[PDB]
C-alpha cells in the first residue's frame, strides 16, 4: 500500500497509457 | 463496457475477475486493494431474487488477466476466498445503497507487471477528484452492448455528473453513498458499463502524486449507454471507515 496505484508497465517505466491524458485534460 | 476500447497489457493491474466455481461462470468484476483484499459490489455476492447468496466456498477470483476466456500461464493467478464481508446496511430491495463488499483471499497474491493494487482515496483526494465534469476510468469484461461479450478487457473514461442531473435521470431513490458518471446527450460522446462490469473499479489518476485511486465501484444502470441515463457507482470514500473496520479487524 506504500506503492499502490503505480503501474509496473506504465508509471514505473514513465510511459503514458493511451487515454489517461483524457482524465488529465478533464481537470482543466 | 459500452463504447470502450481494449485495455493495453498492464493498464489495469488491480482488475479482478469473480467466478462461481460450479458451474464455472464469470459473475462480476472487482479490484485488488491489497495482497489479500479484493473490493467488489455486494449485489455481486448477495441478491436473493436472482438466487445469489454466495459463501467463500462457492467462488474464486482470477487476477492479472487480460482475455475473458483464454487462460494465461504465469500471468494469471487464481485465488480462494477466506471470508466475504457485506456492508451491514446494504440495501437490495430498493436502491442498492451501500452496494459494497470485501473479500479476503486465503493467500497473499504475488505482485508482478500484471498484478498490483490500487489506492483507496482520503479526504484530500476525494475532495480534489470527485468533481462534476472530471473524468474517471471504468474497466471490465461486461457486455459491449445492452442486447456479445468482449475477447479482452475493456476500458472507457467517463465524466462524473452533477447530483441534480443524476437525481433526475432515475426514479430510484439515489443516496449520497453513490454518484453517477457518463455523458449528457448533448455532449456527443458515448459509453457506459454494462452487464458483467458490476463490482469493477472506477479509478482516477491524481495529478498531485501520479497514483491511481479507486473512487467508485460499478453498481447499477437502467440499461447501458442510454441517452439521459447515467451509470451509478458506490462512493468508495464515503464508506472507507467500514473498509478500515473490516480490514483492521481482518475478521
Ligand atoms: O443495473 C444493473 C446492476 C443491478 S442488477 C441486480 C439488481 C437489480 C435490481 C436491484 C438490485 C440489484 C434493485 S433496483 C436498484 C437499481 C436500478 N436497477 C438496479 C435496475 O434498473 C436493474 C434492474 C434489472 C435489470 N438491470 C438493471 C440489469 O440487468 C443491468 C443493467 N445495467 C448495468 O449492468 C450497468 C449499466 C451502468 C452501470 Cl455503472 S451498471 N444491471
Amino acid at each position: 500500500e506504500a506503492d499502490c496505484g503505480l503501474r509496473p508497465l506504465f508509471e514505473k517505466k514513465s510511459l503514458e497509457d493511451k487515454t489517461e491524458r483524457e482524465l488529465l485534460e478533464s481537470y482543466i | 463496457i459500452v463504447e470502450g476500447s481494449d485495455a493495453e497489457i498492464g493498464m489495469s493491474p488491480w482488475q479482478v475477475m469473480l467466478f462461481r466455481k460450479s458451474p464455472q461462470e464469470l459473475l462480476c468484476g472487482a479490484s485488488l486493494i491489497s495482497d489479500r483484499w479484493v473490493l467488489t459490489a455486494a449485489h455481486c455476492l448477495l441478491y436473493p431474487p436472482w438466487d445469489k447468496n454466495f459463501t467463500e466456498n462457492d467462488l474464486l477470483v482470477r487476477i492479472g488477466k487480460h482475455s475473458r476466456t483464454r487462460y494465461e500461464r504465469n500471468i494469471e493467478k487464481i485465488s480462494m476466498l477466506e471470508k466475504i464481508y457485506i456492508h451491514p446496511r446494504y440495501n437490495w430491495r430498493e436502491n442498492l445503497d451501500r452496494d459494497i463488499a470485501l473479500m479476503k483471499l486465503k493467500k497473499p497474491v504475488a505482485f508482478s507487471d500484471y498484478i498490483h493494487p490500487v489506492c483507496l482515496p482520503d479526504r484530500e483526494t476525494a475532495a480534489s477528484l470527485l468533481q462534476a465534469g472530471y473524468k474517471g476510468r471504468v474497466t471490465g469484461w461486461g457486455n459491449l452492448k445492452e442486447t456479445g461479450q468482449p475477447s479482452v478487457l475493456q476500458v472507457v473514461n467517463l465524466p462524473i455528473v452533477e447530483r441534480p442531473v443524476c437525481k433526475d435521470s432515475t426514479r430510484i431513490r439515489i443516496t449520497d453513498n453513490m454518484f453517477c458518471a457518463g455523458y449528457k446527450p448533448d455532449e456527443g460522446k458515448r459509453g457506459d458499463a454494462c452487464e458483467g462490469d458490476s463490482g469493477g473499479p472506477f479509478v482516477m489518476k491524481s495529478p498531485f502524486n501520479n497514483r491511481w485511486y479507486q473512487m467508485g465501484i460499478v453498481s447499477w444502470g437502467e440499461g447501458c449507454d442510454r441517452d439521459g441515463k447515467y451509470g451509478f457507482y458506490t462512493h468508495v470514500f464515503r464508506l472507507k471507515k467500514w473498509i478500515q473496520k473490516v480490514i483492521d479487524q481482518f475478521g
